[PDB]
């Protein structure tokens, strides 16, 4: 075959394979520091710090709550139907009108900040021999008293509270949310006077449901020179139903209802700063980035997020074991 | 790692292979050459990044969810959000936690593998012409200039043509 | 050996593995398409569509709602005393009766629903001085009117409804549970009609607890030609301790206890038909096999259900890789 | 998969070998042949089967739960409801689909090893009288019929019967 | 090289690895028993039966249970001011004073438990023209009648129960906890005898709440002697906040307020020994040594616990598989 | 295991070796004799440990949860209440039952490969001079004092002193 090659020798190969200096610690199944070649963080750690008003309908609630800018508190009539994906809620909001308390304000806060509208529409109400739109100091619109915009206070006629006895029916498709409620006074004689009847009560009530307040008298704390209070109620009339509104005194009846929705709406408390930047995860200390799969900004988010986590470094070893050849 | 290739073997890496993950280097008459072997490389690098992929896959999205934080003391309503946030926490770390320490376990034998792979793929078409030195060099026992060398590199090598020259450099000498 | 081996021929042999023609895709740590030999489907995802009666004691209500069953509406009469491992609840039915509503409506089907057993002992209550079995047109039984065969309307006897005080004790080893209710009557002049004083109440109690109810009057919608609701309550009475009932007027008073049992019992609303055939865990959509792990078929379960997942299909390889040797 | 094996070393699979999952083909004096290997094809099956059933095993039973579907607007007892049960969905949707890849990993390289695990045993059998071509193939250097291919395959192959032929045919030859 | 001078032989060396004659076995991914050399158990499955009284501040109620503490039932006046990390409330506690009931008592008891202090501090209350302290053959104080260290029970002065309006600011930095109540009389003229009235009223508000209850009278289940009941309610006061009680009558006013901290504490049920020993993890069964990551003893737990499992034993593999030589 | 040296190769352990995982055994010229290789069987003690170090880090703690045990029958809340805890400890179950299957899985795959791993070593040091016999054992053609055996053994064995007898015993022979 092949002739006399004189020299006969040999030649060496080495397979191996690269190292670099400086190389990244990452855990185990055996071992919790192991270093390699080269890793990437799965844990989205912080925040931009401003809301980025993009792609979610942020509703910056300025200094308004959602529950007064719902029962329209005169500073917060700029909300009056409008609509959001995330209604911002800031540490600065503040109530200034009649004094209230609603018995279940967290789920009125839910229902409305899931409905994601405060689009009101006025229905014809008509109430017969009583005063309308009763107004105070405490709720000044303007110059003058005033009240919440969605809500009617009723005071006696001349010399009579007589029994109103009301009804409005659901004829469209779509369920109805009327937010009503009843006067607490401080004083009895505060309560023959507005209402002559020495004890009022409301009773509100669908086909499926009914409920009975009777106001509650006595003196509270002074917020905003009074002692009394109204407590706010609420009643969702579904379709084909009908509302009846039954008082002896002390209603602050509803002037028409909000129409609920079924989104992807939410709210939040956080004072971060709205931006300009499109961004689809939000957490109250600012959008966060989600490309990372987990993340520990805030347990709080609404939209594409990172799954929150306890750790802040989680690293996923994306080389070889890192074997350099020289010392340290 | 399971094979005991890298940093078994293979007694450390080559901080000079800027070229690719694993390779070549040699001696032979035409003098010393360092070589990335391409292949390995790309094998090595799209299991991980196909293991990235997946852990990157689609962050689902969530809406309205429950309250988080609280500013008056309820008693038990309160105690039950609290307590099913708290749980849902510690689950989906643990979950985190575990993930990364297999997926790391796994990169680390997964690189092992390749490397002793690329080891096994070249004593096999060496044939019998040279001989395990145990550090991840093969002695190769005839005369291979740079395109032989260039040869078992790009996998065309024939063994055959220089088996003769081999075997006799390989075992005859005086034993 | 034998003597000189002149005869220098060679063999071949070849490892190898088989490969298929079909094969599978499934998914895997590095890849998400990797396709092999063969793989097993781990999510159910389809129902037959039926209940099958068996294993579990399925009880049709047919249109008659569990609560219904319990009150005792006339067209619910055939439920009396019956047990179920499971009610399923048809969306078709209806209540046809006094109108009532249930304060926490929720809690008591759940609470009857687990117990399992309507199973209704009469107890021998004194009412003396009041009309016992009052009935109404809105509870037609039969060709005359009436009200749920479970609980009994007491109304004024000749001028006057004395101060009821009765009490009936535990004495028995197991709990008992009482419903009762109160009536809200539409106008104070219904109200002194039936129970003469103008303002009822209820109370019941026991060593451990009490309820006072007040009745609240005023109209409501039409509802099977009344505007007057009854609101039905629950008392639970350990053994040994002592139920008193204790009321002025609108009482609708207990006739004796359910009793309460603990096991595997619960409802489902589902329309699906129920069959002959034997099946360990039911949906809502009918009853599914239980060989795979996880399912996709409802969130909702009765019985040895597999765990319900969002993914509706998971292959779990059950075969090596498919390197195919051409593809025929 | 970790070993190189299948969709490694062996080039493709066998669509011909209806009879197990590994396998023997030869050439040989008196013909061809193929036939499946049953210990390596029933070491395969029992472990994928001892897989599978720990993954059937148990559903557990539920009866009496919470309610997943409402039908009226209630708030926030209502949205723990719902927040209780979605994320119980999404932690086991998360589990089922790393156990199935974890899973589908494992059966890809335990099937792998099985391969491999023939390929050194035979290796092992023929000690000096065969050289290993590279591709899954042995060439046996001494006259083989059927009966010594049987004998490999039911690894009752005496090397040292053809020891002295086959060290002749496979090194003296001229080199 | 070598010159070998004589010797042609051979050796043999073989490589191999130990086996036990024990073996434990072990489940894994792919069999469910397979033999390994040696293996760790992970799940905790006994208690010592001892709570340990280190580290935590453990206070073993005796036969008081927490609310009872807090109240002042007269057997439980060694609690008074007592602090806990942990309140361990037994089985055999007994209540012996004025009978009453306490609406959200759940969270009353857990509000308390983790606030972690009984400290009280006694605020100047001043109850013009209504006669204080009154006390009952119910609740016995030593040879004297008497009524829960903590509250106050007032009764009318001479003809007349005035109608009381007092407040108390808030002025510290930290919350205040008030417990109050109502008296529900047996009958009407138990009413009248104590407070006049025909019909009581109690509303307690800050500037952020208010509650009104109306007694409820009729008769209950002889307990002790009485068939009246006291109903336990709670108000907290944030710091710069002001209660303003108000009542017509039935009021059993507070004598100053509890304060709140926040903190690890709670309170378990166990009946289980409180011992001298050092023990992290608490369980109504006992300690628990934290050792194991998993536990299978109690899923009630206080303190650095395993995590409860299903399983009882769940064992590690650390050693390879067991081929012995003979048999196992 | 995957790699199939114990309870595989090497047909099953030896109840004898008190003193390590595991060593070597052989027969001489000078006698027979048997030696724990510690630098293996440290090897595979601490990857154990390390695994086991993991599992054992951390019970976190917990105060003031939720209530878990109820004497009285009240509906709705405590439905929740009991849907959320059962959800929590089926969760954690199914964490423990995975997690030590997974893990004893690795840990006789990660000991067999440390024996495979001892067994390639020695093979290398070995070169030329000695054949596998398949059963874990090699025999050396040339003559192996207990201090040659020691220099195996303590890594220290030079193949070229006794290469010439080797291959001679080996091949020429008659053959
Ligand atoms: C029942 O008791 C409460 C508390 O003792 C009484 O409330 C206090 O009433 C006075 C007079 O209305 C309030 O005074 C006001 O103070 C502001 C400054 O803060 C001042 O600018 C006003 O001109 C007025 O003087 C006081 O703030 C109020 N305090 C609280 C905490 O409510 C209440 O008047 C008593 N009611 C009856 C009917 O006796
Ligand atoms: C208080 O106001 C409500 C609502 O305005 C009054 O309810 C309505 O009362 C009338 C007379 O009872 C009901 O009429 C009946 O309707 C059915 C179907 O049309 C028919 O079969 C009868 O012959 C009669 O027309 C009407 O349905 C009812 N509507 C609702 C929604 O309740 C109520 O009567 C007022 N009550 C008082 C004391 O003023
Ligand atoms: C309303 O009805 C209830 C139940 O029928 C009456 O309760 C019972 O009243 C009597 C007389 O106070 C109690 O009797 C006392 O029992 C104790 C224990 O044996 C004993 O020391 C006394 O000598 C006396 O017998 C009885 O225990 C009590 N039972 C219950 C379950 O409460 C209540 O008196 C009636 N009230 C009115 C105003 O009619
Ligand atoms: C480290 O890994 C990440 C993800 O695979 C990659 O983007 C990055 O470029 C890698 N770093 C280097 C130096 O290759
Ligand atoms: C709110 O929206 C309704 C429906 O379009 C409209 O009739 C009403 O006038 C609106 N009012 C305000 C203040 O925008
Ligand atoms: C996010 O906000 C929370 C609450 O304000 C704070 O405790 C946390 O440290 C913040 N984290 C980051 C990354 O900003
Ligand atoms: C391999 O290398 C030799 C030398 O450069 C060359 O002649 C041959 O064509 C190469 N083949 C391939 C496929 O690269
Ligand atoms: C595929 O796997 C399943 C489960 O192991 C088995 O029942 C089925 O027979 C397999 N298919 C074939 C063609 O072997
Ligand atoms: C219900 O069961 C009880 C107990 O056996 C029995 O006394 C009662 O008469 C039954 N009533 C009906 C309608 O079945
Ligand atoms: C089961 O029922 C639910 C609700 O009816 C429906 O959305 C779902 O698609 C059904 N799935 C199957 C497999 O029938
Ligand atoms: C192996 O094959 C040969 C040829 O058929 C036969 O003589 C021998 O007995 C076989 N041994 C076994 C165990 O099958
Ligand atoms: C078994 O394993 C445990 C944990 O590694 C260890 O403490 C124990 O000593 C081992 N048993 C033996 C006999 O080595
Ligand atoms: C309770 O503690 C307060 C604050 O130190 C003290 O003024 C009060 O007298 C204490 N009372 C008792 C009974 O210890
Ligand atoms: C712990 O206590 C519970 C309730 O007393 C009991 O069912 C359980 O069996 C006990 N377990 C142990 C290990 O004591
Ligand atoms: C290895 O063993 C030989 C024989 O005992 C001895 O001379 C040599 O120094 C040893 N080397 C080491 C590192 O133990």
């Amino acid at each position: 075959q092949d002739l006399p090659g004189n020299d006969n020798s040999t030649a060496t190969l080495c397979l191996g394979h690269h190292a670099v200096p400086n190389g990244t610690l990452v855990k185990t199944i055996t071992d919790d520091q192991i270093e390699v070649t080269n890793a990437t963080e799965l844990v989205q750690s912080s925040s931009t710090g401003k809301i980025c008003n993009n792609p979610h309908r942020i509703l910056d609630g300025i200094d308004c709550t959602l529950i007064d800018a719902l029962l329209g508190d005169p500073h917060c009539d700029v909300f009056q139907n409008e609509t959001w994906d995330l209604f911002v809620e800031r540490s600065k909001a503040f109530s200034n009108c009649y004094p209230y308390d609603v018995p279940d304000y967290a789920s009125l806060r839910s229902l409305v900040a899931s409905s994601g509208t405060l689009e009101f529409i006025t229905e014809g109400f008509t109430w017969t021999g009583v005063t309308q739109n009763g107004g105070s100091n405490a709720c000044k619109r303007g110059p003058g008293s005033g009240f919440f915009s969605r809500l009617n206070w009723l005071t006696k006629s001349g010399s009579t509270y007589p029994v109103l006895n009301v009804t409005m029916p659901n004829n469209d498709n779509f369920d109805k949310l009327y937010i009503w409620g009843i006067h607490h006074p401080s004083t009895n004689q505060e309560q023959t006077s507005l209402y002559v009847q020495a004890s009022g009560r409301v009773t509100v009530s669908t086909r499926r449901s009914q409920q009975t307040i009777i106001p509650n008298i006595g003196s509270r704390p002074w917020v905003r020179g009074l002692s009394s209070r109204i407590s706010i109620y609420w009643t969702i009339v579904k379709p084909g139903d009908v509302l009846v509104i039954n008082s002896n005194g002390n209603l602050i009846a509803p002037r028409g209802y909000f129409k609920m929705r079924t989104g992807k709406s939410s709210i939040m408390r956080s004072d971060a700063p709205i931006d300009t930047c499109i961004s689809e995860c939000i957490t109250p200390n600012g959008s966060i980035p989600n490309d990372k799969p987990f993340q520990n900004v805030n347990k709080i988010t609404y939209g594409a997020c990172p799954k929150y986590v306890k750790q802040n470094t989680l690293k996923l070893a994306t080389g070889m074991r890192n074997v350099p050849e020289k010392q340290t | 790692g399971l094979f005991g290739a890298i940093a078994g073997f293979i007694e450390n890496g080559w901080e000079g292979m800027i070229d690719g993950w694993y390779g070549f280097r040699h001696q032979n008459s035409e003098g010393t050459g360092q070589a990335a072997d391409l292949k390995s490389t790309q094998a090595a690098i799209d299991q991980i990044n196909g293991k990235l992929n997946r852990v990157i896959e689609k962050t689902n999205e969530k809406f309205h969810q429950i309250e988080k934080e609280f500013s008056e003391v309820e008693g038990r309503i309160q105690d039950l959000e609290k307590y099913v946030e708290d749980t849902k926490i510690d689950l989906w770390s643990y979950n985190a936690e575990l993930l990364v320490a297999l997926e790391n376990q796994h990169t680390i034998d997964l690189t092992d593998s390749e490397m002793n792979k690329l080891f096994e793929k070249t004593r096999r078409q060496l044939r019998e012409n040279a001989e395990e030195m145990g550090n991840g060099c093969f002695k190769i026992y005839h005369k291979c200039d740079n395109a032989c060398i260039e040869s078992i590199r790009n996998g065309t090598y024939d063994h055959d043509v220089y088996r003769d020259e081999a075997l006799n450099n390989r075992f005859q000498i005086k034993g």
